[PDB]
RNA sequence: UUUGCUCCACACAAUAUAGAUGGAUACGAAUAAGGCGUCCUUGUGGCGUCGCUGAACCAUAGCAGGCUAGCAACGGUGCACUUGGCGGAAAGGCCUUGGGUGCUUGCUGGCGAAUUGCAAUGUCAUUUUGCGUGGGGAUAAAUCAUUUGUAUACGACUUAGA
RNA sequence: GCCCUGAAAAUGGAUGGCGCUCAAGCGUGUUACCUAUACUCUACCGUCAGGGUUGAUAUGAUGCCCUGACGAGUAGGCAGGCGUGGAGGUCAGUGACGAAGCCUAGACCGUAAGGUCGGGUCGAACGGCCUCUAGUGCAGAUCUUGGUGGUAGUAGCAAAUA
RNA sequence: AGAACUGGCGAUGCGGGAUGAACCGAACGUAGAGUUAAGGUGCCGGAAUACACGCUCAUCAGACACCACAAAAGGUGUUAG
RNA sequence: GAAAUUGUUGAAAGGGAAGGGCAUUUGAUCAGACA
């Protein structure tokens, strides 16, 4: 929906006089700011426990940064999306540099190939793939080969002026 | 020498307008060489003179000059807005206009 | 645009000057207008409102 | 030579002409408000003529002032011209249209000896 | 609706407009295509 | 929602007022959510609002503050006698918040200088619009309108 | 910049070049378009052929001589696409159409002038490799253009006279490139190189 | 039909403008490829180099550009002539020869500017016509009327007549 | 998911048009930019509301001054004014040295209804103000009466033998 | 055709939907300056032929709410699962 | 001796209507203050 960030949100749902010290639930939220991270927190607790925003409160919200933001990783993403007719589960693999960048590619990929908007996508689990030969997708295994070299034919050199006095060349 | 130009050439494009309603009080000038609003900030406040010809010789000449100035930028392609003392006759759409260097801030 | 709650440009609905053309009555209005403006006494303000009343609003005593 | 006054603005220098006054000869140029149920002038459509309203009123400081800065006053003889001797910098005398030519040379002679400006000094002048 | 029955068109539409000719002598709009092997000769003639 | 907006002294677009957060006022805000944008202001945006758009209500007149004596004349009985005492009464909600907030005329703000930041304005801020509950990011949008 | 701009129409698109030129004409600039028979349209040949047959059948019912005119020349097909991007029914648009000249091939004196290209409308910088395209000269012949061979015969004659001009121009600039090289390794050349020249 | 008409050199008046103010600076073709230089057995050849913008190149100093002196070069350029060749798609242009003459900022000099008074485009285009200059040049047609019928409502058309 | 088949109506044809194919199409994201009689600030007009001010020797207390807010509108209501015929009073008003009327891409004042002036024409009465009075304001009613147009030098002026 | 709640048109212009009494934005004294709404930024047309990830080739492609129509059923066309 | 309508002269414009609003150029014309 915007440039994403990763947050952790903790619930408490309010301790009554009968039951003190509640279970202090927690999950991880991919959102743009702290406004939507709290909103998406209560969206999933109403799908798992007898709780709403009026019966609970937010304990702590913290932004989770990438441990190694300068390392290319292979991620396995499980999603639950709603199509025009029924709900289906899907597992996708994205090769990127960080957890928050793989989510950005996933939302653009799901909207382009399946016409699924942000409101119809559930992020079940994102996990780094530790070892090679576990990548079951063909569009990621191509970049894991030894000594990967490939050209970029037909360079489209963007110009600024409206009229050019030379015939352009697309060499590389 | 062979060149005595102390001004920057410009082009009167059109009035400040909506899709169907135009305002003749504000004119848009396209400066040759300017393609960025950041580069168009240098020309803010510079005097603009439109030179045209007339049939009747009033003060020993048949050339009359209409004066103006640069107010602000317009768009993302270096187009600037200009307000003249008297509005342009709307028949100069695409005509060349002169943009001077004074008042210079250099 | 202002969401108006009351009626705009609504008059007070009270008389501020007598409708009569009596020049002697207007002299008493001129005299008592000065008195109620510069004494801060509640008596003088009643007289101005009583001097603006119509014939049916001033029954004989 | 009048009193220093602020620069006079009008906010509308055009005459207000009636709708379809140039289409038919039976319709005079005097302004008449349109009472039609389907009139585009009454409904204030775009591209039509403008109607007079209270927003076009002139400044009270410069109201009724001539471009020279004086106020126009009608003068018929020598007696009413003598009422403007103490108000020279505010009012300007104007001779009426029905004054004879032999009486205008007495009005103009008295006005010059008093300093009162005359708006139409060339009326019925023998030259 | 349909006519009542189908009938052929009256006249030829290619001969339009049927106006007076611009001159008493009719123009030669086309000539036979040239053959380089043949000798030089005329393609038309004028008579009464 | 029309009656609720008239009870918050929001009679025109881009009008602003301070509301004490209680149980009764939180239910008032949920009724007019698709028409208002609210949030928690900081000290910097509250201080700049009173200095630039601060107007008092004296005898049904919109009198600019412009001086510490006019605030002392009309609000001096409840302690406040300067322009900072009124500001302190706002951000620190004390026993005289109702009289201090009602003394201030409703704020007349302009359109934001950098735009609203969204292609469409009449959506929820969670869904990508501008209305609804919008916390401390509200200081960015208020200062642009001021 | 130039008073008259001569644009080589080879390898360009119809709609992308027409929109660039139409905006330049309204700004007071004279443009001459040459070699309009080598202009390109995206899509295969038979798509644009059917796109002309459905335009060809649009005519006034009661009088075919006052309906839409279906010009067949490549210089007029490009003119039709450019006329629709300019408000030609007003006086401002009428004057802008006198600043444009479009020809098949390269005519007289514009033959000895410098021709420019538009990078925003070139077929090599816009279309993805593998997409099918058609040529305006081949499309115009299939719809009734009678002078495809005449322009092609005259264009081959021009290239022979243009190749011999470049043969002596390239030989002349080799002598100039050797003269200033001998003028290098001199004290007046180091001072120019220190100033970035 | 009162010496009119035409081309050329300039003279004065007007007249009109979709908009001059250093230079429209000429290979063709390809784009999963080319330009240039060089060499050879001249090829779909070998080698070197270039691109990644015209942000280039040429031109550019002087009372909008004066008056004069010298040095070094035998170049560069303007102008009116002159010689030859090429170009028909709308050629109306391009290349080249011979001198004459002017300038040269390639280098070194000597005088001149002011008062237009603190900015007011500071005038530097070609378009046509008209009236007066003179150096050459050329001495017609059409229409109506009459007449004809291959034509025809009327015009038009086709003919004829010193 | 997209695309294609399924998918046939009659004047020629409409994503608004041109046109667009790593889009100028579709899904989605990040910013920049365009501007409504909307919002903010300032001036002016009017309205409404709250106040200030009778002190003489200089003139309006329905007056003057200060502050704040507001301004859409048919049917309809109310208020303030412009204009016409006549009547009482007044200006010891205007006028044969030219009253009234008429003409005037001439001028001035008022937001407007209107008023005033210059010039031309004209020939005997007319106006300002304070009040009274009414047969008091026209673009329409297939309105009334009178006059004049386009059609238009058009239709037509061809029965009864000449 | 007939009801219920609310908002509008009628009685209302203005910006947008090419065009429209009801739709979207917003309601109107006279002007100036600045900022935006709805909607847009290839040209007509004022504003990025912006950036970024993908999908689609159509012998009747497609192109923006109200809105001016399309289905069941199929395709080893291609993409993802 | 008004208007409808018409002639002459003068000025201006005109590519399947004309007329209007905002803005300016051009042409014609007018005013002010010169203290």
């Amino acid at each position: 929906m915007a440039h994403f960030k990763e947050y952790q949100v903790i619930g408490r749902r309010l301790p009554t006089e009968s039951v003190p010290e509640p279970k202090l639930f927690r999950m991880r939220i991919f959102a743009s700011n702290e406004v939507i991270a709290k909103s998406r927190y209560w969206y999933f607790l109403q799908k798992l426990h007898k709780v709403k925003k009026a019966s609970g409160e937010i304990v702590s919200i913290n932004q989770i940064n990438e441990a190694h933001p300068t390392k290319v990783k292979n991620f396995g993403v499980w999603v639950r999306y709603d199509s025009r007719s029924g709900t289906h589960n899907m597992y996708k693999e994205i090769r990127d540099v960080s957890r928050v960048a793989a989510v950005e590619t996933l939302y653009q990929d799901m909207a382009a190939r399946h016409r699924a908007r942000f409101r119809s996508i559930h992020i079940l689990k994102v996990a780094e793939i530790e070892k090679t030969a576990d990548v079951k997708r063909q569009y990621v295994k191509q970049f894991l080969t030894k000594d990967l070299k490939f050209p970029l034919p037909h360079r489209v050199q963007k110009s600024t002026k409206t009229f050019s006095y030379k015939r352009p060349s697309t060499f590389y | 020498a062979e060149s005595h130009r102390l001004y920057v050439k410009g082009k009167h494009l059109s009035y400040q307008r909506s899709k169907r309603v135009n305002n003749p009080n504000v004119s848009l000038i396209k400066i040759e060489g300017v393609a960025t609003p950041q580069d168009a900030q240098f020309y803010l406040g510079k005097r603009i003179a439109y030179v045209y010809r007339a049939s009747k010789e009033v003060r020993g000449s048949k050339i009359r000059v209409m004066w103006g100035k640069v107010t602000r930028t317009h768009g993302n392609s270096g187009v600037v807005r200009a307000t003249f003392r008297n509005n342009l006759p709307a028949k100069t759409f695409g005509a060349s206009v002169r943009i001077f260097l004074y008042p210079s801030n250099i | 645009g202002i969401d108006h709650t009351s009626k705009q440009h609504k008059r007070s609905g009270h008389r501020t000057a007598p409708k009569s053309d009596n020049v002697y009555l207007k002299l008493l209005v001129k005299l008592y207008t000065f008195l109620a403006r510069r004494t801060d006494a509640p008596f003088n303000k009643v007289v101005l409102k009583a001097l603006f009343l119509s014939k049916i609003n001033r029954p004989p005593v | 030579a009048s009193l220093p006054h602020p620069k006079i603005v009008k906010k509308h220098t055009k005459k207000f002409k009636r709708h379809h006054s140039d289409r038919y000869h039976r319709v005079a140029e005097n302004w008449r408000k349109q009472k039609g149920i389907d009139s585009v002038v009454r409904r204030r459509f775009r591209g039509n003529i403008s109607q007079p309203k209270i927003g076009y009123g002139s400044n009270k400081k410069t109201k009724f002032l001539s471009p020279s800065g004086h106020k126009t006053f009608l003068v018929a003889n020598v007696k009413d011209l003598e009422t403007l001797t103490m108000h020279t910098k505010t009012y300007a005398a104007e001779i009426a249209h029905n004054i004879s030519a032999k009486n205008r040379v007495v009005i103009l002679a008295r006005a010059k000896a008093l300093g009162i400006k005359v708006t139409n000094p060339k009326g019925r002048l023998a030259l | 609706s349909h006519r009542k029955y189908e009938a052929p068109r009256h006249g030829h539409l290619g001969f339009l407009p049927r106006k007076r000719a611009a001159s008493i002598r009719a123009r030669v709009k086309a000539f036979p295509k040239d053959d380089r092997s043949k000798p030089v000769a005329l393609t038309s003639f004028l008579g009464y | 929602p029309r009656k609720v907006l008239q009870l918050l002294r929001l009679t025109r677009i881009n009008s602003g007022t301070f509301v004490k957060v209680t149980k009764a006022t939180l239910e008032l805000l949920k009724l007019i959510e698709p028409y208002v944008a609210y949030g928690y202001p900081s000290y910097s945006t509250i201080r700049q609002l009173v200095y630039k758009r601060g107007f008092g209500k004296i005898n049904k007149q919109r009198v600019p503050l412009s001086d510490n004596a006019i605030i002392e004349a009309n609000l001096g009985k409840y302690g406040i006698l300067s322009i900072d005492d009124l500001i302190h009464e706002i951000i620190t909600v004390g026993p005289h918040f109702k009289q201090a907030n009602n003394f201030l005329w409703p704020f007349k703000l302009s359109n934001p200088s950098g735009g609203w930041g969204v292609p469409r304005k009449f959506k929820h801020f969670i869904q990508g619009g501008s209305f609804g509950n919008r916390e401390e990011f509200i200081n960015k949008l208020v200062k642009s309108m001021n | 910049v130039e008073p008259v701009v001569v644009i080589d129409g080879k390898g360009h698109l119809v709609g992308r070049l027409a929109s660039v030129v139409a905006k330049q004409l309204l700004n007071g600039q004279k443009i001459v378009v040459v070699r309009a028979e080598e202009l390109n349209i995206s899509g295969e040949f038979f798509r644009n052929k059917l796109k002309y047959h459905d335009f060809l059948r649009k005519a006034t019912a009661f009088n075919k001589t006052r309906g839409p005119f279906h010009f067949r020349a490549p210089s007029r097909i490009f003119y039709k696409a450019l006329r629709g991007m300019v408000s030609h029914k007003t006086a401002r648009g009428k004057a802008a159409l006198e600043r444009l000249k479009v020809f098949e091939g390269i005519p007289p004196p514009y033959d000895k002038k410098k021709r420019v290209v538009v990078p925003q409308a070139l077929r090599v910088l816009r279309l993805k490799p593998g997409r099918k395209y058609t040529t305006l000269g081949k499309l115009s012949t299939s719809v009734g253009w009678k002078y495809e061979d005449v322009v092609a015969k005259l264009e081959a004659k021009r290239k022979v006279s243009s190749a011999e001009y470049y043969a002596k121009k390239r030989a002349f600039t080799k002598k100039v490139a050797s003269a200033n090289a001998t003028a290098a390794e001199s004290d007046v050349a180091k001072q120019l190189a220190a100033l970035g020249y």
